This record gives C-alpha cells, sequence and structure tokens, in this order.
C-alpha cells in the first residue's frame, strides 16, 4: 500500500533518528569520560555506565528497524538470542542506573556524613556490577527463551515461555512494568524529592535570587529528567498493557504506527540520558570549559 | 634584596598633613598590592592601608577614612600616604609592608612582628 | 641614635657586599652558556604512579639506595615505597597528621618527619620486632617544621618555622647547634654532598649558606622578591637553586656570593615549592603551584620540559642519587616517577 | 630598646662576616658550572636517556 | 522495548 | 620470586590498612580554628605545637585543630588546611579596636588560593560584651567604623528576645563587615555561615554540625554535578 509505504519509511526514518542520536551521543559521553574525565567520583563511573548500557539498548534499533521493514527476522535465531536479550537486559541496567544516581544524589543530600563513605568510587563500582548482575537474572531467562517461529509465512523473533505461555508471558510484561518502570519511577520521584525538600533550606549561594536560581535549575533539572523517564517509558508500558487486556485490531497501520513510536520513545529516553545527565552535568560543563578555554 | 624605604615622617601639629613615601626596590612593584601599617607606642602593629598592584582596589582602616589617601606610582616603584587632618592617635612608626606573594588578592602576615617584606618604618609624631 | 648608627653601619654594609658582587660579576652566566647547545625537548613520562596516599601529599625523599623513598602526607602516615615495583615496604601511623616534612637516612635504617607539632619524629625501620616504631622525638623547635635532611644515624639538620634551623643528636634527643639568622620561615634546607655545609631557604626571600660544624651562616643570598619555599644544591656542592612564590627559580654561586640565573617565563605566576638537580645539574626540576613541573636548562635558563602530570599542588620533588628518575609528589594524593 | 639594638648588632656583625668573605668572579663560577655539566653530562640519566634494559623504571 | 512483543 | 610475592603480600597488607584508616579518616570531619587571643576560641564548643579537641554531634565526629605553638606568621602553615572542611573563625566582635585585624585576617583566608574552596564558620564570639559595650555607650563603633553611622538593621536579621536595636544594629553591622567580604569573591565554591556567640553558649557544637551539614551537602551537589 502507499501509505503503508509512507508510514514504514517514516517509522525506520523515526528509529534511525533516535538510534543515530542515542548512539553518537552516547560514545561521545563515553569518549569524554574515558579521555578527559578519568572516572574519579562515584557520580562519572555512573554516568559512564548509563551511556554504556543506552549505547548498548540503541543497538538493537537497527535490527528492530529492518525487522519491521521486511515484516520478518532475517538475522537467524543466534542473533534473534543475542539482540532480544540485549533489549531486554540494557533496559534494566540502563533505568535501574537512572534509579541508583536518584539514589546517589539522594545520598549525597539527604545523608550528606553517610554520603562521605557510600560514595566513594570503589563502592560506585561494586554497586554498578551489582547492578549489571541484578539484571543477569532477567537477561539470561530471556536469552534462554528467545527463538525464531514461522509466522504468516514470516520468522518472528519471539519468546518461548513455558507452560502455560499466555500465563508466563503476562507474568514477564507485568514484571518488565513493575521492576523497569513503577518501582524505578516511585523511586526516583521519592529520592529526588525528598533531595529537593532538603535543597529548599541549603544556603546554595550567597543572596537571596542567586540562591533562587540555582536552586530551580536543580529543580528544573530533576524535573526534565523525571519528565523525560515517564514520557518515554510509560507510553510503551500503557501499550503492552493495552495490547494484553485489550482486544485491539492488532493489524492496524494506525495501531502499529503508535506502537513503533512508543518504542522509538523507550528509546528516546536513551538518547536524551547524554543531554540529562551529561550535558547539564555542572562538573562536565566546568571540563568543557577548561578544553574551550 | 627585598627593600623598603620610607620616609616624610616627622612632627606635625594635630591637623596637620604629612605625606609619606616608600621607595621600593629588589621586586616588581606592580606585581604585589602594597600596605600602609602602623605601630603606635605601646600598642601592636595595626593595618592602615592597601592598595592593589594595579592601583584601583583601595581600602583603610576606618580610623583614617577620608583622612589618608594611599597611591602607588609603579613607574618610580613608590608607595606614598597622603595623611591629611592628623590626630594625636595617628601618632606612630608608620611601615611600608608589601604582601608577600605576588598576584594574590590575599594579604598575610604584614602587621606581624617579625615579617620581612615591611621596611624600618618612618615616626610620625602628632603633638602640639 | 646607636639604633640609627647600626642600622646605617649595616646598609653601608650591605652597599658594600652589593658593590663586592658587582665587582665580581664580570659576565653573566647565560653569556658564557650561550655557545653550548641546549638540551633539546627533555620530555619525561610517567613510568610508577604511587597510590595509596589518601590525603595531599606534602613532602617526599629518595633513599640513598635510588629505590626505596619515603613519603610524608596528611593523611597521618609516612609511606616508604619499592618505586620499581610500587610496593609499599612500610606504613607508619604519624602521631600528628600535620606533617610538612620527611627523610631518609643515606643508611636507610631510618626515617624522619615533621611538621605542625614541632617535633622532628626519627623513626627506625631496623627494629628487632621488624616493626617501625618512634625511635627518638626531637621537641625544641617553637615552629613548626618544614624541612629536615639526615647527616648519619645520629645526625639530623631540620628547619623550621620559628626562624632557625637545628643540627640534633638522635641518641640524646638534643639541639647541638642552632642556626639563626633568618628573619622569615625558613621553608626548606638542602645538604652539601660532604655534608659540612647546608643552604637554608626562608621566608625573608633569602637563602642562608652555614657551615654544620662551626654554626654561623657564613653567605646570605638575595635576588628573590617573595618566600622561597624550595632550595637544593648543585651536584657539586658549589652552588644551589632556590625556589620561591616570586614565579622564580634562582641559581645562585657559592664562591661568586651572588644570584647566577633566574628560570621564569612570563606566562607563569605561581610559586614554586620543590627544586631538584639532576645528576649532572644540567637540568633543574622545580614544582609549581600551576599543577606542572618544569625543567629548566640549568645553563641556559630555557624550559627543557613540562612535567604536565598532577591534578593539584605539585608539593615535593626530589631525584635519585643516581639520577635514573624524578619523584614528583602533589596535593592530589599521588606521587609520579619520571625519566 | 635594648633588643632592637643587640639584633642590629648582630646583623652589623654578620654583615661584617660576610662582607669579608674571599668571592671568585661570576665567569669563572660559570665556567666552573659548565664544566661540571658537561663533565658528567653522559652520567645523567635525565639528560641522556638511557635504554630500556638500563632502566629500572621500564 | 516493544519491539519483540 | 618468593621474597617478591612476600613483598607484594605485605604491600597488599598495608594497602588494606591504609584503606581501612582512609575510612576512618573519611569519617572524620577536619576543622580549622583560626581566632585571635582575645576572641574566647578555646571556649567555644568547651569539650605542645598544634592543638587537636574531639567533639561528637548526632554521631558525626569532628576534630577542631586550634594551632598553637607557631609564630605570628601564618601564611605557610595554613596552607596545611586545604582540605579541611571548614575554619571556624571566632571574633572578640566587642574588641572594636581588633576588629579591622579580625576582617584582615578573614580578608586574608577568603582570598588565598589554596583557603578559597574552604567554607568558614564564622563565630562572632563575645556577643554578651558587645551588648555592654553598646549599651554604655563609652566606645561608639563610628570611631573605628564611619559606615556604621550610615549603617541600618536589614530587615533579615533576626534579633534575640528583649534584645536592645543598638545591640542589633552592632551586631549585624559586624556580620555585615565579615559577609562584605564573603559575597566580595569566591561565590560558590565556599559560604560564610555567621554566628553569634556569647562565652556561655552550649549550642557551638550544633552549630557548626549544621554548617558543616550544609557545607558536605554542597560539596556533594558538587561531586553529583547537580551544582
Amino acid at each position: 500500500s502507499a501509505s503503508s509505504l509512507a508510514l514504514a519509511i517514516a517509522i525506520t526514518a523515526l528509529y534511525s533518528a533516535v538510534c543515530a542520536v542515542g548512539l553518537l551521543g552516547n560514545v561521545l559521553v563515553m569518549f569524554g569520560i574515558v579521555r578527559y574525565t578519568k572516572m574519579k567520583t562515584a557520580t562519572n563511573i555512573y554516568i559512564f555506565n548509563l551511556a554504556l548500557a543506552d549505547a548498548l539498548a540503541t543497538s538493537t534499533l537497527p535490527f528492530q528497524s529492518a525487522k519491521y521493514l521486511m515484516e520478518t527476522w532475517p538475522f537467524g535465531e543466534l542473533l534473534c538470542k543475542a539482540v532480544l536479550s540485549i533489549d531486554y537486559y540494557n533496559m534494566f541496567t540502563s533505568i535501574f542506573t537512572l534509579t541508583m544516581m536518584s539514589v546517589d544524589r539522594y545520598i549525597a543530600v539527604c545523608h550528606p556524613v553517610k554520603a562521605l563513605d557510600f560514595r566513594t568510587p570503589a563502592k560506585a563500582k561494586l554497586i554498578n556490577i551489582c547492578i549489571w548482575v541484578l539484571a543477569s537474572g532477567v537477561g539470561v531467562p530471556i536469552m534462554v527463551m528467545a527463538v525464531t517461529r514461522p509466522r504468516d509465512g514470516a520468522v518472528v523473533c519471539m519468546l518461548q515461555f513455558p507452560s502455560p505461555s499466555w500465563y508466563w508471558d503476562t507474568v514477564t510484561k507485568i514484571c518488565v512494568f513493575l521492576f523497569a518502570f513503577v518501582v524505578p519511577i516511585l523511586i526516583i520521584t521519592v529520592c529526588y524529592g525528598l533531595m529537593l525538600l532538603r535543597l529548599r533550606s541549603v544556603r546554595l549561594l550567597s543572596g537571596s535570587k542567586e540562591k533562587d536560581r540555582s536552586l530551580r535549575r536543580i529543580t528544573r533539572m530533576v524535573l526534565v529528567v523525571v519528565g523525560a523517564f515517564v514520557v518515554c517509558w510509560a507510553p510503551i508500558h500503557i501499550f503492552v498493557i493495552v495490547w494484553t487486556l485489550v482486544d485491539i485490531d492488532r493489524r492496524d497501520p494506525l495501531v502499529v504506527a503508535a506502537l513503533h513510536l512508543c518504542i522509538a520513545l523507550g528509546y528516546a529516553n536513551s538518547s536524551l540520558n547524554p543531554v540529562l545527565y551529561a550535558f547539564l552535568d555542572e562538573n562536565f560543563k566546568r571540563c568543557f570549559r577548561q578544553l574551550c578555554r | 634584596q627585598v627593600q623598603l624605604q620610607e620616609s616624610g615622617g616627622g612632627l606635625v601639629q594635630p591637623g596637620g598633613s604629612l605625606r609619606l613615601s616608600c621607595a621600593a626596590s629588589g621586586f616588581t612593584f606592580s606585581n604585589y598590592k602594597m600596605n600602609w601599617v602602623r605601630q603606635a607606642p605601646g600598642k601592636g602593629l595595626e593595618w592602615v592601608s592597601d592598595i592593589s598592584q594595579s592601583g584601583a582596589s583601595i581600602s583603610y582602616t576606618g580610623s583614617v577614612k577620608g583622612r589618608f589617601t594611599i597611591s602607588r606610582d609603579n613607574a618610580k616603584n613608590t608607595l606614598y600616604l597622603q595623611m591629611n587632618s592628623l590626630k594625636p592617635e595617628d601618632t606612630a612608626v608608620y611601615y611600608c609592608a608589601r604582601c608577600p606573594a605576588p598576584f594574590t588578592r590575599d594579604c598575610f602576615d604584614v602587621t606581624s612582628t617579625t615579617y620581612a617584606y615591611r621596611g624600618q618604618g618612618t615616626q610620625v609624631t602628632v603633638s602640639s | 641614635s646607636e639604633l640609627d648608627q647600626l642600622r646605617q653601619e649595616a646598609e653601608q654594609l650591605k652597599n658594600q657586599i652589593r658593590d663586592a658582587r658587582k665587582a665580581c660579576a664580570d659576565a653573566t652566566l647565560s653569556q658564557i652558556t650561550n655557545n653550548i647547545d641546549p638540551v633539546g625537548r627533555i620530555q619525561m613520562r610517567t613510568r610508577r604512579t604511587l597510590r595509596g596516599h589518601l590525603a595531599k601529599i606534602y613532602a617526599m625523599h629518595w633513599g640513598t639506595d635510588s629505590r626505596l623513598l619515603v613519603s610524608a602526607s596528611q593523611d597521618g602516615k609516612l609511606i616508604i615505597w619499592d618505586s620499581y615495583t610500587t610496593n609499599k615496604v612500610h606504613a607508619i601511623p604519624l602521631r600528628s597528621s600535620w606533617v610538612m616534612t620527611c627523610a631518609y637516612a643515606p643508611s636507610g635504617n631510618y626515617v624522619a618527619c615533621g611538621g605542625l607539632d614541632n617535633i622532628c619524629s626519627i623513626y627506625n625501620l631496623k627494629t628487632r620486632e621488624g616493626n617501625v616504631r618512634v625511635s627518638r622525638e626531637l621537641a625544641g623547635h617553637t615552629g613548626y617544621l618544614s624541612c629536615c635532611r639526615f647527616l648519619d644515624d645520629n645526625q639530623i639538620v631540620t628547619s623550621s618555622g620559628d626562624t632557625t634551623c637545628a643540627l640534633w643528636d638522635i641518641e640524646t634527643g638534643q639541639q647541638t647547634t642552632t642556626f639563626t639568622g633568618h628573619t622569615g620561615d625558613v621553608m626548606s634546607l638542602s645538604l652539601a654532598p660532604d655534608t659540612r655545609l647546608f643552604v637554608s631557604g626562608a621566608c625573608d626571600a633569602s637563602a642562608k649558606l652555614w657551615d654544620v660544624r662551626e654554626g654561623m651562616c657564613r653567605q646570605t643570598f638575595t635576588g628573590h622578591e617573595s618566600d622561597i619555599n624550595a632550595i637544593c644544591f648543585f651536584p657539586n656542592g658549589n652552588a644551589f637553586a632556590t625556589g620561591s612564590d616570586d614565579a622564580t627559580c634562582r641559581l645562585f654561586d657559592l664562591r661568586a656570593d651572588q644570584e647566577l640565573m633566574t628560570y621564569s617565563h612570563d606566562n607563569i605566576i605561581c610559586g614554586i615549592t620543590s627544586v631538584s638537580f639532576s645528576k649532572s645539574g644540567r637540568l633543574l626540576l622545580a614544582g609549581y603551584d600551576d599543577f606542572n613541573c618544569n625543567v629548566w636548562d640549568a645553563l641556559k635558563a630555557d624550559r627543557a620540559g613540562v612535567l604536565a602530570g598532577h591534578d593539584n599542588r605539585v608539593s615535593c620533588l626530589g631525584v635519585t642519587d643516581d639520577g635514573m628518575a624524578v619523584a614528583t609528589g602533589s596535593w592530589d594524593s599521588f606521587l609520579k616517577i619520571w625519566n | 630598646n635594648t633588643a632592637s639594638i643587640a639584633q642590629a648588632r648582630k646583623l652589623v656583625e654578620q654583615l661584617k662576616m660576610e662582607a669579608n668573605i674571599d668571592r671568585i668572579k661570576v665567569s669563572k663560577a660559570a665556567a666552573d658550572l659548565m664544566a661540571y655539566c658537561e663533565a658528567h653530562a653522559k652520567e645523567d640519566p635525565l639528560l641522556t636517556p638511557v635504554p630500556a634494559s638500563e632502566n629500572p623504571f621500564r | 522495548y516493544x519491539g519483540f512483543x | 620470586s618468593a621474597e617478591d610475592k612476600a613483598a607484594v603480600e605485605r604491600s597488599k597488607m598495608i594497602d588494606r590498612n591504609l584503606r581501612e584508616d582512609g575510612e576512618k579518616a573519611a569519617r572524620e570531619v577536619k576543622l580549622l580554628l583560626l581566632g585571635a587571643d582575645n576572641s574566647g576560641k578555646s571556649t567555644i564548643v568547651k569539650q605542645s605545637g598544634i592543638f587537636e579537641t574531639k567533639f561528637q554531634v548526632d554521631k558525626v565526629n569532628f576534630h577542631m585543630f586550634d594551632v598553637g605553638g607557631q609564630r605570628d606568621e601564618r601564611r605557610k602553615w595554613i596552607q596545611c588546611f586545604n582540605d579541611v572542611t571548614a575554619i571556624i573563625f571566632v571574633v572578640d566582635s566587642s574588641d572594636y579596636n581588633r576588629l579591622q585585624e579580625a576582617l584582615n585576617l578573614f580578608k586574608s583566608i577568603w582570598n588565598n588560593r589554596w583557603l578559597r574552596t574552604i567554607s568558614v564558620i564564622l563565630f562572632l564570639n563575645k556577643q554578651d560584651l558587645l551588648a555592654e559595650k553598646v549599651l554604655a555607650g563609652k566606645s561608639k563603633i563610628e570611631d573605628y567604623f564611619p559606615e556604621f553611622a550610615r549603617y541600618t538593621t536589614p530587615e533579615d536579621a533576626t534579633p534575640e528576645p528583649g534584645e536592645d536595636p543598638r545591640v542589633t544594629r552592632a551586631k549585624y553591622f559586624i556580620r555585615d563587615e565579615f559577609l562584605r567580604i564573603s559575597t566580595a569573591s569566591g561565590d560558590g565554591r565556599h559560604y560564610c555561615y555567621p554566628h553569634f556567640t556569647c562565652a556561655v553558649d552550649t549550642e557551638n557544637a550544633r552549630r557548626i554540625f549544621n554548617d558543616v551539614t550544609d557545607i558536605i551537602i554542597k560539596m556533594n551537589l558538587r561531586d553529583c554535578g547537580l551544582f
């Protein structure tokens, strides 16, 4: 169809734009961290691990965009196991690193004497190792259960759940909704919210309107971090709830365009994390001004 | 050899005027913030005035504000203190004190007892 | 009267000394060494990064074996390192953490430290039990301990912020000699290779050459503008360099009794914390407050190289006796080895 | 005072002990430092870089 | 996420 | 390679002990106590060479170092205190003749390049002596600070109950004399926390804890890059 081909190349360009921004932005963050910043704080380790998870997450976007154009999986079962596991595994490692930086800034502000112990760079690597190990409890069963099946004359890269397959698929979708959206958004909002409530008393800068300006900058930075997580991950998570619980058409061009837009939104969080965490990093701005002057 | 030589002090009437000069040698005069300090009889060393390296940032102690004018000529390497409307409590040995480090805003130890970048001072006596 | 008379006599004597120095100043060291070739571009690289200090490092001294080195940092620890393998040989907890100096004995059996406690602590490295203990505490300075250097296992010259130096007997714990004459805080001392003389640079913009045995100040060297934080003999013992807060290093000669060379550049506005010569003395390595070290051609006053490998204030610098390497310890809690 | 006069007398005595030293010419001292520098330049590892076999920090 | 159902 | 492995094991044991002692040290809050002889700096928290006072507030341990046994020249030894959490600057606010000396010392601390990242807890001590000096009227601040004649009490001033307004204007004038220097340079890296105190005050350790808490919050914000 003429409308279907225009919709296909629009979604592919949407996947390509998010992947190009996500790959270039995260590698540039990792290049600046390794060469210039040298990973000497706990926060610098967190941003590097966040950018590593985000770059690996956006690496599956060429595979998914080629799957939508060809309406099949042309990469074989071994790549169907690697790419789909990397999709789930790097979703968790990135979001848990997003969650942990909310905790890390909460510890930095609300428990400051306890932050001189807990926020050492040595404990940051241990926590980041624990993040990438705890997400292997999802990534590895996902890697086992990923199969290629013939479907409508084409090959689909899907998950072969144990019997009953309808039950274990819904349980996995609930566990992804709970432990990668709901539990992270509860921790991030509480940690940043308690941090902001403490920061309303912290004498950031001398003078009334110098202090309120810096406090507003942190509050706006919190709101764009929390707001980007909501508008990128809730649309894909509610859509999976709508796909599971509501008998939608599942073949409407409007529905599949609304689906892939929600998928590209979930990867746009990985694209925006260089902006919200490294472009807005005041240490990195100091390093950027030091490089320029 | 860092040398500060003060002159222009002497016996002056109350309400009179005096101009202190200090010839500076052995250092780049324009690189250092300069000080005028007092040693009153029976008291300690008291800071009086400071002029910045360029000559823009000037401050005085409050007992001499409106009465004393610090200035510097970096070409002649000379520090001046114009002491107008002199009071008997201004009777002191006045010392020119160089700040210890160049290109600094802080100025440490210029009122210390055995500070080295300070001249031998000149006696200003304000009595009738 | 009497005071004024003594002061004008002192000014007459300073004029006589200055005129004698001008009389012996027939040429400058720049003119005599104008025809020799430059040393090139000296590019030292970090070979070992000594990690383990957890506060800013204030001092270091190489041992005479040119392998072991002692470092003093304000985490309350003296660390003695095997520079070849980055192995820590000793960690000595200090009673006072505010340490500003350390020294390694030529025999290797003892180390020293000191600082705001006004006490030179001598630690024995060769105890029968095998643990480093306080062998002696040298109280008697009424100011902070800024530099110390062993002459042997029984005598040590210390410099202090009470404007004095002192030659101490370690066995009796007593100042055998007190070196007075400085009017500012004595920041550094350097022993001569024969250990018969020592120069000390102070906060009076002056360095003094003292006789260790006769006990008086033989010579006074001026020319610096600000506090001399650093001093080191030339390896022949007939000259020495000074690093100061006026952003200049100055090479003085003992037998000429005046400054031979100024090592400065207009883009350098920060003070020098540490100076040390190379084994031939051709390279004068100086640690600065702009977080870098400069290798100067000591005969031509040209910056031969830049040891830009420290994220904070370079507080100490030392060259091995065999000349193989330079250790720079800084306020970023790291020591780095260079050759 | 008295302590200031004693300090000035000690300074005068030290300046007298410093004015009566034998000072050589600066050209002679410069030539001596140059002769020491080029007399020991081959055994300066920081001036003439040694091979990595002879360097313990290789 | 979401691309594989 | 048997004594080499023994040396490596000894160095790793030394590394373990150094890491443990450095974690203990990282839990200890280092403070630099500075002030003149008349300031009453020894009686602030009420708990040779350099002297150390150890106190604890809310399980946080503070080591406050009063540097005695040194000469009056401090431009070198004070560089030892680059890495302290705060400098506690105690000022005899009643001694009008030495308030300018205290202001010059505060200015030299605030603008020193090795002290421009360290926040200052300002204790304007002897507020009772300042109050009894102001109420007597014999000694005038205008004889030592003419701008006090043009000074008004700020709207943000919080006076004590039963405090005379001239006493309030005097104490807040001395506070603003120090805060003009504090706000003149180094905005963002370090802050000045003024506190009015007597010698009978027992809440100075709590004030130090609150200020140090603010300082550590801001340093952790800079470590996070939020500020």
